[PDB]
RNA sequence: AAUUGUUGAAAGGGAAGGGCAUUUGAUCAGACA
RNA sequence: AAUACUGCCAGCUGGGACUGAGGACUGCGACGUAAGUCAAGGAUGCUGGCAUAAUGGUUAUAUGCCGCCCGUCUUGAAACACGGACCAAGGAGUCUAACGUCUAUGCGAGUGUUUGGGUGUAAAACCCAUACGCGUAAUGAAAGUGAACGUAGGUUGGGGCCUCGCAAGAGGUGCACAAUCGACCGAUCCUGAUGUCUUCGGAUGGAUUUGAGUAAGAGCAUAGCUGUUGGGACCCGAAAGAU
RNA sequence: AAUAUGUAAGAAGUCCUUGUUACUUAAUUGAACGUGGACAUUUGAAUGAAGAGCUUUUAGUGGGCCAUUUUUGGUAAGCAG
């Protein structure tokens, strides 16, 4: 009892009823695998921009 | 039978468990016959608290 | 024969009375469909629907929610509207003055309001006083504080509370959740 | 209280204004298209005088019906005609001729037929089986005041006003032409001319750029 | 059995280019990439260390990361029916500054100028692009060009 | 409640564009137009006629 | 109730929905958990990673009660004290006269500290505290007495 | 109910039964006022 | 000069067919010096026949054309694939324990009277003390420890509302929700202050690590469709095995 | 080459001014994130848009077969892929 192997046969159909969704975009993206020793220092330097514009409605 | 994102659950029926089923039928029924026991033992028992 | 290019037939997927059967609600949704229809205002286009959502849509607004609202600046006097119930919070020390309209208030936040000297208007005394909403505050508790959705897109990876009944470790506690039982997640 | 005929007074007369201007912009059109024609008639013979040739101007617009039914198609020209509002068989718009569509023309040919339309088809498809697309629900033309309300932004308040944006493709011909509904036109009345359709024009079928011959075509499924 | 390892089928697709082989030249390291930065992936045969896998050849993304050799590029590979975010860690040999953004940039300097130079003029812009419009009327002359009549050719073999 | 069809309905025809009036009453849809007589440069005939 | 089941709605169909080819059999992927490790692991990592295998201690004979020692934040805690005997110490915060909460009598075992309580003393017998609880107690002039 | 006898009506050139339609025969509702 | 051919006319005009939806008025117009009139947001006028089996419904037959046995499994059944001679009456997704999502309802940082007691017109209804269960804390194998730098943070989008403006629009505030960077609690790894029963103690500040966490609670309970697991488990079916 | 295929066509934009840091430079150098300021719909191609986005849960299915074109094995097949 052979039967059939593979076929990529009506999976354009399928794929094509509920879209292809294009790939979804965000403003501020994640910083995920950014390098963590320019991270570090980046956590430091909003840091201290936070801290001077609170000095700007103090 | 393991599907879908449910909980796996723990029933155990595994043994002949309709055989021991306890339906409290005479609930209300052993209430009033708890009722009536006291209050027999009440009169039995003279002015005994 | 047409070629179309959308399903047929499709329902607007969004609720159009709620589902509830309280006369009462009904009578606050016929209310509002006539304001929402004769006052161009939007406040009533927004509660109209409200008045439509199932439980989960009506998260409780804790008191203590409405507190915070009226700290917002220029927003202390107005006068903050729930369609759901409004729960109370001990958990606040003190509580402002202000107008909390509500379907419902609960034993504890009607007092909280009404002790600290505020009122609690009912919907439609609401309507009477703004039928435009003019100066409403309008909050919406948090829905995603729901428990169930812990376990909403559970998979590896992807930080999610498994559906479980009794937990502890001996719970789904090793291989697949750490690196020395086989792998983690 | 008045209005009674106060308010009918105000009105009545500026319905009078109005049928005024479109009265004076339709004769305007008229000078300017037999002008246009006879322009181009002298530039012709001017040219033959002047032992020279006299190239006219590409066509800017176009006007194309489905001529194929609905299955078996494959997915491209498929979108395309989803695209030109061709859904279903003998209906058909105006296309506005450019690079960009000329492009998708090509992609339908074996689908559709289109040519060149005249002023006199552009008028008679309009007046007759003409339909706005207002809140969808598409609508039939019958009265100018149903333009103007939602073209009047662009011009246009007339239902000649249209015919005039169409056919000399004007700075608003996209929301005058998707203004209107697809044109639902009935089979040739006289039948197709050619004994199999799908074949090209100029092999003795019907589909493809017949040109000019697209009028006597319309003008029976209309 | 069958076979599909990292690198299968990539032939030609890793090979040099003709009479192009050996180091790669001196500016390759000279280019800087900042976050942002629009790049192309073609994969040099020559730098194994640090190479694409043959689907991102060809495929253009966005720089996320900037290291010491290297550059970090997401890119969203289309899987199933939805697309997902790759991001690929190539080499500075790998990748190349994509010009498919310069032709956006010269539009938009233009672009400020044309209407500058117009509102300091008196309105009257129009700066969209528009397709190709068909050509307008001409009037070609006979003079010196007489048309010179031809007619098909009867058939030969010559072989 | 039903199109009606201008081109066979003159009231309709006139509900829309009032220029139909002025239009049919001065013909228009026959003008004559202007006699002239341009003939074409010989180069036009021999080319045409040529083979 | 039966008469809302849909299988009433199913009466008259060849198969009760459960299809033709794919038919209503027994156990096709056997009873229970079976297969757990083969056909049906897809489903357990995901859904259920760390099912199978061992982790920590064994621990013979363990009597809960043992561990009993709730928790109370000092987010709550003036709520151990009644609404209206409340607002009186709210009020006329001091030493001298500060209110003795026994957080045990309540049934709490520990108090941690959840945060901010008004500035008012008071005097908190409990079992346990965490080190924040005692301090912000203290910042407020209160003591902890611990008990047992 | 399957199935059977009698009576009455009707059709039948290697099945019967069915669809749309109408002639003919039988039968019947309603509506007029 | 004419004609053909091709195209146009908001030029005129005859024959034929089908339809007549709507039910006061209301609209856009047209003709008129005017009053009025109209073919202008869907049929009216005039005349006749029968008032009946005339028309219409049913039915049986004839005639034109058309129509293979249903059910099933199957890529494919009218099949030279299986079940079915006929009729009646039985005849198959149930109930339970524990659950997921959703929804309605009660009450809400709580909630759940019904093991029990009280009581009763007595398996009902009415009432209720102490507990208990779930929820209100997490995290470690564990010993343990245990959630505010700050208006409970910054940024960006946000309905709604507030202010200006006749309006178009501008500013203000912005819940829910989404994205992002931080802060807090535990695990892990560093750091190791003041002290000390000299090895106890672990303050403080940190780290591409990690948790089903904190960051002005959302839960508990009853019900219901669907879905899940154990049960004879939609109904009927072994060859066997045991006492 | 043809046909297929990656990316781009702006408010999440562009330009000036000059803040934050422990990263980085010989260096207030740069990198990243910002405060403040300048320019609106011809604001940056076309066509379309019975709207767009999102969430949860669940059925059936998981023997397929045929045609044009491309194509492997076989002399071939109403063959096998
Ligand atoms: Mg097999
Ligand atoms: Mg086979
Ligand atoms: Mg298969
Ligand atoms: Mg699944
Ligand atoms: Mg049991
Ligand atoms: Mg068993
Ligand atoms: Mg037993
Ligand atoms: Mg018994
Ligand atoms: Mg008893
Ligand atoms: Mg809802
Ligand atoms: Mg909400
Ligand atoms: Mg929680
Ligand atoms: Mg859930
Ligand atoms: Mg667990
Ligand atoms: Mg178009
Ligand atoms: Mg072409
Ligand atoms: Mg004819
Ligand atoms: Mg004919
Ligand atoms: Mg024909
Ligand atoms: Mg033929
Ligand atoms: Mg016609
Ligand atoms: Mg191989
Ligand atoms: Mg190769
Ligand atoms: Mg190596
Ligand atoms: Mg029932
Ligand atoms: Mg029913
Ligand atoms: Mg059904
Ligand atoms: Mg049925
Ligand atoms: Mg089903
Ligand atoms: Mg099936
Ligand atoms: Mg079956
Ligand atoms: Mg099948
Ligand atoms: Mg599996
Ligand atoms: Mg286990
Ligand atoms: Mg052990
Ligand atoms: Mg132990
Ligand atoms: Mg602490
Ligand atoms: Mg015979
Ligand atoms: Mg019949
Ligand atoms: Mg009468
Ligand atoms: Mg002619
Ligand atoms: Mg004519
Ligand atoms: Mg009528
Ligand atoms: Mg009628
Ligand atoms: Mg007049
Ligand atoms: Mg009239
Ligand atoms: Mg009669
Ligand atoms: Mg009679
Ligand atoms: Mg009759
Ligand atoms: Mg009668
Ligand atoms: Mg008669
Ligand atoms: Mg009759
Ligand atoms: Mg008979
Ligand atoms: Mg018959
Ligand atoms: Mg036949
Ligand atoms: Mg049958
Ligand atoms: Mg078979
Ligand atoms: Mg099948
Ligand atoms: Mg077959
Ligand atoms: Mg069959
Ligand atoms: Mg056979
Ligand atoms: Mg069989
Ligand atoms: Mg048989
Ligand atoms: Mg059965
Ligand atoms: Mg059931
Ligand atoms: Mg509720
Ligand atoms: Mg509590
Ligand atoms: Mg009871
Ligand atoms: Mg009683
Ligand atoms: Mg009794
Ligand atoms: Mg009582
Ligand atoms: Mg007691
Ligand atoms: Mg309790
Ligand atoms: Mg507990
Ligand atoms: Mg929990
Ligand atoms: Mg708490
Ligand atoms: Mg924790
Ligand atoms: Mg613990
Ligand atoms: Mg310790
Ligand atoms: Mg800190
Ligand atoms: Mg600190
Ligand atoms: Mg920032
Ligand atoms: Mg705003
Ligand atoms: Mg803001
Ligand atoms: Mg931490
Ligand atoms: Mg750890
Ligand atoms: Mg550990
Ligand atoms: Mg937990
Ligand atoms: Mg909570
Ligand atoms: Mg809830
Ligand atoms: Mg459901
Ligand atoms: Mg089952
Ligand atoms: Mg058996
Ligand atoms: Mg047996
Ligand atoms: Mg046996
Ligand atoms: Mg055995
Ligand atoms: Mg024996
Ligand atoms: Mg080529
Ligand atoms: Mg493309
Ligand atoms: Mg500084
Ligand atoms: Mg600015
Ligand atoms: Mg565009
Ligand atoms: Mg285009
Ligand atoms: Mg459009
Ligand atoms: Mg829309
Ligand atoms: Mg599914
Ligand atoms: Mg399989
Ligand atoms: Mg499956
Ligand atoms: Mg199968
Ligand atoms: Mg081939
Ligand atoms: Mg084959």
């Amino acid at each position: 009892a052979k039967s059939k192997n593979h076929t990529a046969h009506n999976q354009t159909r399928k794929a094509h009823r509920n879209g292809i969704k294009k790939p979804k975009t965000y403003k501020y993206p994640s910083l995920k695998g950014v390098d963590p020793k320019f991270r570090r220092n980046h956590k430091h330097a909003l840091h201290g921009t936070a801290k001077a514009l609170a000095a700007a409605k103090k | 039978a393991i599907s879908k994102n449910l909980p796996i659950l723990k029933n155990h029926f595994r043994k002949h468990w309709q055989e021991r089923v306890k339906v409290h039928f005479d609930q209300a029924g052993k209430k009033v016959s708890r009722r009536n026991a006291r209050a027999t033992r009440a009169a039995k028992i003279a002015p005994r608290p | 024969g047409i070629d179309h290019t959308s399903k047929q037939h499709k329902r607007s997927g969004h609720r159009t009375a709620p589902k509830s059967d309280n006369v009462y609600l009904k009578l606050l949704v016929k209310l509002y469909t006539f304001l929402a229809r004769r006052t161009d205002a939007p406040f009533n286009k927004v509660v109209l629907k409200a008045l439509f959502l199932s439980k989960i849509n009506r998260p409780p607004v804790s008191v203590s929610r409405i507190a915070r609202a009226l700290k917002q600046e220029g927003a202390a006097n107005k006068t903050v509207v729930v369609v759901g119930t409004v729960t109370d919070d001990a958990r606040i020390f003190e509580f402002p003055k202000t107008t909390v309209a509500a379907l419902r208030f609960t034993a504890g936040a009607r007092a909280k309001i009404v002790k600290a000297g505020g009122e609690c208007i009912t919907l439609d005394q609401l309507a009477v006083r703004a039928p435009k909403g003019q100066n409403t505050l309008i909050l919406r508790g948090p829905r995603n504080s729901r428990e169930a959705v812990r376990h909403f897109g559970m998979g590896p990876h992807k930080g999610k509370a498994p559906r479980i009944l009794s937990t502890g470790r001996k719970f789904e506690r090793a291989r697949g959740r750490r690196r020395s039982k086989g792998f983690k997640v | 209280a008045e209005q009674v005929a106060a308010e009918r007074a105000a009105r009545k007369a500026a319905n009078k204004e109005k049928r005024a201007i479109i009265l004076e912009r339709n004769a305007a059109y008229q000078k300017e298209y037999e002008t246009a024609e006879r322009n181009i008639i002298q530039a012709k013979r001017d040219a033959k005088a002047a032992g020279s040739y006299y190239v006219e101007a590409q066509h800017k617009l176009v006007f194309v019906v489905r001529i194929k039914g609905i299955n078996k198609i494959p997915p491209k020209p498929r979108k395309v005609l989803q695209l030109l509002r061709l859904t279903r068989i003998n209906s058909g718009t105006f296309v506005k001729v450019t690079k960009a569509t000329l492009e998708l023309l090509k992609l339908i040919e074996p689908y559709v037929a289109y040519g060149y339309p005249s002023y006199s088809t552009i008028r008679q498809l309009v007046y007759k089986r003409g339909f706005g697309k207002i809140n969808k629900q598409r609508v039939p033309l019958s009265d100018n005041a149903i333009i103007e309300a939602n073209l009047g932004k662009y011009g246009i308040l007339s239902i000649d006003d249209l015919i005039h944006e169409i056919i000399t493709v004007g700075p608003h011909f996209k929301q005058a032409n998707n203004f209107l509904w697809p044109f639902k036109l009935s089979n040739p009345s006289g039948g197709w001319g050619v004994p199999r359709k799908f074949k090209h024009f100029i092999q003795g079928g019907s589909f493809g750029n017949r040109e000019e011959f697209i009028n006597k075509l319309v003008k029976s499924m209309n | 059995g069958k076979s599909h390892g990292y690198r299968s089928r990539t032939r030609y697709m890793f090979q040099r280019d003709f009479r192009k082989h050996g180091a790669v030249h001196l500016s390759t390291y000279l280019k800087v990439y900042k976050v942002g930065d629009i790049v192309d992936i073609k994969a040099n045969g020559s730098i194994q260390k640090g190479m694409p896998h043959k689907f991102y050849q060809g495929k253009t993304g966005v720089v996320y990361n900037v290291t010491k050799s290297s550059v970090g590029v997401i890119i969203n590979k289309m899987v199933g029916n939805r697309y997902l975010e790759k991001r690929l860690n190539l080499r500075v040999e790998h990748i190349k500054h994509s010009k498919c953004r310069q032709e956006f940039l010269e539009r938009v300097k233009a672009n400020a100028a044309k209407r500058a130079e117009a509102k300091a003029q008196g309105v009257a812009v129009q700066l969209k692009r528009q397709p190709a419009q068909p050509r307008e009327s001409r009037i070609v002359s006979t003079e010196g060009n007489v048309p010179q009549t031809l007619a098909p050719v009867p058939y030969e073999t010559f072989i | 409640v039903l199109k009606k069809n201008p081109l066979k309905n003159k009231q309709v025809l006139l509900r829309l564009n009032p220029y139909a009036k002025v239009f049919a009453a001065e013909k228009l849809g026959s003008k004559k137009a202007e006699k002239t007589g341009t003939k074409p440069a010989a180069v036009f005939t021999e080319t045409l006629k040529h083979d | 109730p039966s008469r809302f089941t849909k299988t009433r709605k199913h009466r008259g169909h060849v198969s009760a929905g459960k299809g033709r080819i794919g038919k209503h059999r027994k156990h096709p992927g056997g009873r229970g958990m079976a297969g757990g490790q083969h056909h049906h692991r897809i489903n357990m990592d995901k859904y259920h990673p760390g099912y199978f295998g061992k982790v920590g201690m064994r621990y013979f004979h363990k009597q809960q009660a043992h561990f009993w020692k709730p928790v109370l934040n000092l987010d709550k805690l003036w709520t151990l004290i009644p609404e209206d005997k409340r607002d009186q110490y709210l009020k006329s915060a001091s030493k001298e006269t500060a209110p003795v909460i026994d957080t045990l009598a309540a049934g709490y075992g520990k108090i941690l500290g959840k945060g901010r309580i008004p500035n008012v003393p008071v005097i908190v017998k409990a079992r346990f505290v965490s080190k924040l609880a005692e301090e912000k107690i203290r910042a407020a002039g209160g003591v902890v007495e611990l008990i047992a």
